[PDB]
């Protein structure tokens, strides 16, 4: 059921297992557990030790260089909850340099309430890709798991498949198992956080992780909100006060703790807002008799004496030590060398402070984007200043964009100078607004706020250029914008025009093809584009190019990004057009959509035409030998400085000349295809070639705008009996035993007829064959024979076409005179 | 008219403001 | 210099007579 | 002859031609001439005015906005020499905004002793490309001629060609003419600078420009060194003193000038070293009676009181005002917005100064490469400091590489702090050496000398990497070098390896293909290259990649550039191998060297083999119909910062963990070609196709290492009478008037014989032809005839081969029996 | 031996100098 | 911290005993 045993506040284990045995009689850890610095150990030393009583840890679990430990499935076989009340460098579970360790084996951990997990430098660790952290951590992107065996090598992972559930992580499913014999337990989505039983039923609402019997507060292993007398409750009822955000205690416990802290060396506990907390917040003071902090009749802030007067903030746990502070008796150095935005936690812990006795310094915060998390920061006294008498030292902030919201936020800097350097995404406008609002306008000297380093990678020209005339055509775009001139017009070096295709709308500022334009003379500047890709939406905006100036704020001019789409045109020829002759009168067409649609393909055009048979074949005697009838980029870095220097030299010479000179005295069948990539043509002559003219054409009613067609040759299949000769064979015998054979030709054969075969044989003799070609057939009206021996003969007739050889006719009997 | 005059524009500015008397040059 | 008065600073009609007879 | 008239010291002309009339009576200008600010003018106003007396101008000629002047050929038709004693912004001839001007017309100018010419903003000016400045200016590269009609347009240039000499400027010759009617006068190279007469003869040794009679000091129009009494003298003889570096005067003239300057408002002239100079140099003081400056018995420097205590140096003329100075009572701002190195003239004018009362500032000197021109600069008092208490303010020097030579040079800075920023080619080593030598080590605070801006474009890692094992292969190079480790070994991100082909030896430092290498683990790091082009020399050097550190010097490690050449290999197949047959036994071959020699081509191989005649032709009856016999790239800027940040984050977490954990308790015929791309084949049979196997092979004695051959076939020219049948034709007549004709075949024909033709005709009858094929000829041994009518017949025989039609034989007579 | 100890090398250095007595941790 | 003594500065054998029992 619920937690038995004592509470065993968090402890530390070092150099031997002798002090590790004190975890046997407790199930909940009210603190942080660290097992670390274990060198004189062996793998057999751990198999004899196991702690199944442990259930959940309030703060975190840290493992650092514990030799001989291979898996945690025996040490902590019932751990399920890591609350993360106090973290270890914004990490709730750290596994660092765990040599001789192969797998985690924490097969009962379900939810980590707060924090993240960092696992690093374990050359023998596997089963890291076989675990789903999304089911446990709210923010899975905050994990940092590198330098293991799963990336430097290819160690095998064997999740039992014959049962481990598979879950998609990026785009594919894979089984989730803690070890080779422990599938990762997964609950149904209806059981969002309360957990499921063995058969998968949602537990009680006040339940978390796992439960014995569903829908029962008293049959759970981890109370989600609070624990009290073996029962999980929404809040502690009276007279019980919330304690450590995880359990409810009476007044006696808090009183005993407070008295013991007073009567010893500390967390002198008090009571406020129905909770026993160590120190009550600003404006309250604990009474003598009772422990409740009555509000004070005056402005008493909660001071936080910073040791050494200079505290470095680099992690969630380091920022948490300032929780509830209002007056900071020292200086803050904000330095998060991260890569993930910790703004939420920073605003949760900080932001309740009002004044800083010393200075504020923000250095190398790669992840910071805005200092708005200082919600209630107003005064910076600057009694202790950074070296060089500085009260706000911002340096090398890679992604800092805004300091505050000056429309609402107020600030006050008493003493000390400003400092800004290498904030590439922070613009000078914000810095000057801060100078004006704070009241430190006349305090900074030259080079205190750098100009060539701040905002160099931010597009904040704060001056608008408006396009006055934009025109679009087939493949070129004509642009025009209003002229711009700095106070010294010779400073204008021209314009930069940036264009890039934009399939979607939201496009960033500042690929991105660069073209230069000469400045105008003294007729808007304008520019004409060359060779655009038709039917495409582009992004256009003009950025000025002007000489740098050291004396003051530099200059500025740029145009807001616009979107323009070039028109449509004729599409390309359809790709891969093929034809198959499935039937004797049917042809099927297949083709692909054009590679360059150049718009929207509204329809297709298919054209049909018959090609007459080759008259050359009709005029050949194919009975001769040889009758094999056919069977059918950027810009150099030095160059730009070169033209800058040349222009500056010209300006300098002009200025010198003016100084020296002036002195101040005192038809074919077809059809229309509608969104079909294939076609079937009917009503075609058998075994006849057809040429297919195929067009992809994207405009029908307002005239066709579409290019040339694809030409292919398709020949229909031949009829089976087209070459079969119809009509009885007629034989004629003259006085001199001269035989002439007559028959009716196949008037509609597969294409044409080249020759005929006549085979005449006497009864019992050998078969004699004869060929009659087209010219012979026309001249003799069939077959003519000379000098026949007496007897009974059988004559067989067949035809030859382009398809092949025709069937023979029924033999006919005839006999000649013997004289 | 009060505006920044540089180079050539300064030249015609001087030519408009004076030129009936001639530009001064110290002896 | 005249440029440091006119191109950088602002010149009024009055002092431009100093450069003319 | 020499100069007549007065001397007319330099004057200024403005607003009208009224004051221009004073140039009429003088031939030499001892000063500067300026014609400028001319608006109320017309072109007809200048044709009436001309000054042919003018010869040579000492200082310079300046033209600025002179309306109505189209050409100078009338104003100054005898100007020949511009000495350039005093320049106008390092220019000896300036033509600026010369509107309404078409051509220069200065057809008598020959030599400009010192200075350069700048011509700019002349929209109507031509004939600028038709002039050779090299004949006049020692340093032609110092010219600045832009913004004219010759580049913005294509105005025609007509130099009289029928006489203007042509001279090459870059790679081509073109006529040189001042105007449409004045060719540029050119002297022979023997006349280096003394000028030539009309027919081209060298003038006197001390002549300059032009002369009347050669080899005569008194017949020259411009004395090269000095002028005296119509004679050029190498030096002024006594009692004449050199004056203005161009003429000799007596003591009376200098005395009168000195007295007049004393007795008036100045150039109080003195005499020193046989010269009448305005002010004598340091350590000398003029006496009362005589004008010679006796040396002083004490250290008296020549002070130069700088007005406003801040003098800006930007040109040769601005630096010339400090000539001869030793103590500068002010501050120097060196600011040359140029593009050409003026170090020589700065060292000539400056460099004699010893101390500077105020500060030294060098800003935006794009052309400066070394501050060594301050030859004798030792002390910088710094009484007056740059804003921010600075005594040496170096900023934005684009090409400054060396400050001084600390092996010999000494320096002293009394007060004031240093400052360095944006000197990309100046390394921190020089700055720190200056700090140590000057004695200002403990005077500068943080950010006074920037680290991320100085030397960022200079390879001065000042740490050596040595390659330990380099191996070469066919197309791969294996590299190895000694390992390198900074004090914090985690700071090493790996190495950059840069390689590029080096046809020549001298290759710059810092194309240049970039490849990354993972750092070694803790077996030298090494790396293996992939796919090099054979027989090519490459440049290899390794540059480290280390994390930036603000606290100390950044870091340093790199290897010197080495040169390695990959081995040779087999060459490629020769390109375009073409065979032409020019004779019946000769075939010529033409080919080019292979596109990839892969070494040095030492020889070539050509192979011959005949193609057998088609036996299919030998087995065909060609007398049948159908006898048509054949007649024979980089890396993303964000990504690199990303892995930098990731590595820094890992290091920071490790450091935090270590801080928290530990606590401080208290065979076939062939031949060999030798360097020939063509050859002739000898001894070939007529009509015998030859497969030409051609090899380009670059190794003969140490085994052939060369690739496959090229295949091409050619057929020889036909013989003369190969098809002609030899041997008499013999006829045989049998009892039944059967004629058999026999003849001897052409045993050696053009390839083979396909058929024979026999033509027999009776006397007065028609000619009858007959064909005899190969098989018929073999079977019947010629021609056999059946059933001949009586009469006298003539039989002609011919042969058919692959060549075509053979010649007929001599007709033979025979007669058949009549019965 | 006096040299810069960082990262793991610090860990092996501590394990070499001591480990017969154990690392210190405040109670 | 210990790292600020050893990684940045130089640590002698004497003071590493402060981190051991």
């Amino acid at each position: 059921h619920l937690y038995p045993g004592e509470v065993c506040p968090g402890m530390d284990i070092r150099n031997n297992l002798t002090r590790l045995h004190e975890l046997e009689n407790c199930s909940v850890i009210e603190g942080h557990l660290q097992i670390l610095l274990m060198f004189k150990t062996r793998p057999e030393d751990f198999r004899d030790l196991s702690f199944p009583k442990l259930i959940m840890i309030t703060d975190y679990l840290l493992l650092f260089r514990v030799y001989g430990l291979e898996s945690l499935k025996d040490l902590f076989p019932n751990l399920t909850v890591i609350r993360g009340s106090r973290l270890f460098f914004n990490y709730a579970l750290v596994i660092f340099e765990m040599v001789h360790l192969k797998e985690l084996g924490l097969y009962n951990l379900m939810n980590i309430t707060r924090g993240s997990v960092r696992i690093e430098k374990n050359n023998e660790l596997c089963y890291l890709a076989t675990i789903d952290w999304s089911r446990i951590l709210d923010s899975v992107e905050d994990n940092y798991i590198v330098l293991n065996k799963d990336d430097n090598e290819e160690c095998g992972d064997v999740c039992p498949g014959t049962n481990c559930p598979a879950t998609v992580i990026n785009g594919q499913f894979v089984e989730r198992c803690w070890t080779h014999s422990h599938c990762q337990k997964v609950c149904p989505t209806i059981c969002k956080s309360h957990g499921c039983t063995a058969e998968g039923l949602c537990c009680h609402k006040e339940c978390l992780g796992n439960c014995s019997e569903p829908d029962d507060p008293t049959k759970c292993v981890a109370c989600r909100n609070f624990y009290l007398d073996g029962q999980c409750v929404e809040t502690c009822p009276p007279p019980y006060y919330h304690f450590q955000d995880w359990r409810c205690v009476n007044f006696s416990f808090c009183q005993d703790l407070h008295f013991k802290c007073r009567n010893s060396r500390c967390h002198q506990y008090v009571i406020h807002n129905n909770k026993c907390i160590p120190e009550c917040p600003s404006g309250y003071t604990m009474n003598s008799s009772n422990l409740m902090c009555t509000p004070c009749l005056g402005p008493c802030p909660k001071v936080c004496q910073i040791l050494e007067g200079e505290k470095t903030i680099d992690s969630v746990t380091s920022a948490q030590e300032l929780r509830g502070c209002t007056v900071i008796n020292g200086s803050l150095i904000i330095n998060i060398r991260g890569g993930n935005n910790l703004a939420a936690e920073l605003e949760a812990n900080l932001g309740l402070i009002e004044e800083i006795s010393g200075f504020l310094k923000i250095r190398r915060s790669y992840a910071l984007v805005s200092l708005s998390f200082f919600r209630k920061l107003h005064l910076i006294r600057g009694e202790t200043l950074e070296i060089g008498n500085y009260s706000f030292y911002a340096l090398d902030n890679q992604n800092l964009r805004q300091l505050w919201d000056w429309s609402k936020h107020n600030l006050t800097i008493t003493q000390g100078k400003l400092f800004f350097h290498y904030n590439p995404k922070l613009c000078l406008s914000e810095i000057h607004k801060m100078e004006e609002v704070s009241g430190t306008k006349g305090r900074q000297e030259r080079n205190d706020i750098a100009l060539k380093t701040n905002g160099d990678q931010a597009s904040c020209e704060n001056e608008l250029l408006k396009f006055s005339f934009i025109r679009t055509s087939f493949d070129k775009i004509l642009l025009r914008w209003e002229p711009y001139w700095p106070p010294d017009f010779r400073d204008l070096l021209g314009f930069m025009l940036f264009y890039k295709e934009a399939p979607y709308q939201n496009v960033t500022e500042f690929s991105w093809t660069v073209v230069d334009i000469d400045p105008p003379q003294r007729s808007h500047p304008g520019w004409l584009m060359r060779g655009l890709k038709p039917w495409t939406q582009y992004a256009i905006f003009v950025k000025t190019l002007v000489t740098f100036s050291d004396e003051r704020r530099t200059y500025g001019a740029k145009s807001d990004i616009i979107y323009v789409q070039t028109d449509a045109t004729n599409p390309s020829v359809p790709l891969d057009p093929i034809s198959v002759s499935n039937s004797s009168s049917q042809i099927i067409l297949k083709w692909k959509p054009p590679s360059d649609p150049n718009g929207n393909i509204t329809h297709y055009l298919v054209y049909w035409e018959r090609q007459a048979e080759d008259s050359e074949l009709f005029e050949l005697d194919y009975c001769l030998k040889g009758l094999k009838l056919p069977s059918r980029c950027p810009k150099t870095d030095s160059q730009i400085l070169k033209e800058l220097e040349e222009s500056s030299f010209r300006k300098t010479f002009e200025d010198y000349l003016h100084n020296v000179v002036f002195v101040p005295r005192p038809h074919r069948p077809f059809e229309k295809v509608v969104n079909k990539e294939s076609l079937v043509i009917s009503g075609l002559r058998h075994f006849t070639g057809y040429r297919i003219e195929l067009q992809a054409c994207n405009q029908d009613s307002p005239d066709e705008r579409c290019s040339v067609a694809a030409y292919v040759s398709a020949r229909t299949m031949p009829e089976a009996k087209a070459d079969d000769i119809v009509g009885p064979v007629t034989h004629e015998i003259f006085e001199n035993n001269v035989v002439h054979l007559m028959w009716q030709e196949p008037k509609e054969p597969n294409g044409l007829i080249v020759l005929y075969e006549v085979s005449y044989r006497r009864y019992g003799d050998e078969e004699l064959h004869l060929c009659v070609s087209r010219k012979h057939f026309a001249l003799e009206r069939g077959c003519r024979l000379r000098g026949l021996s007496p007897g009974n003969y059988s004559v067989r007739v067949r035809a030859t076409s382009l398809a092949g050889n025709g069937s023979w006719t029924e033999p006919t009997y005839f006999y000649v005179t013997d004289y | 008219v009060n505006q920044h005059l540089c180079g050539s524009h300064l030249v015609e500015a001087l030519y408009r403001v004076c030129g009936e008397r001639g530009f001064f040059y110290t002896p | 210099g005249i440029v440091e008065q006119c191109c950088t600073s602002i010149c009024s009609l009055y002092q431009l007579e100093n450069y003319c007879n």
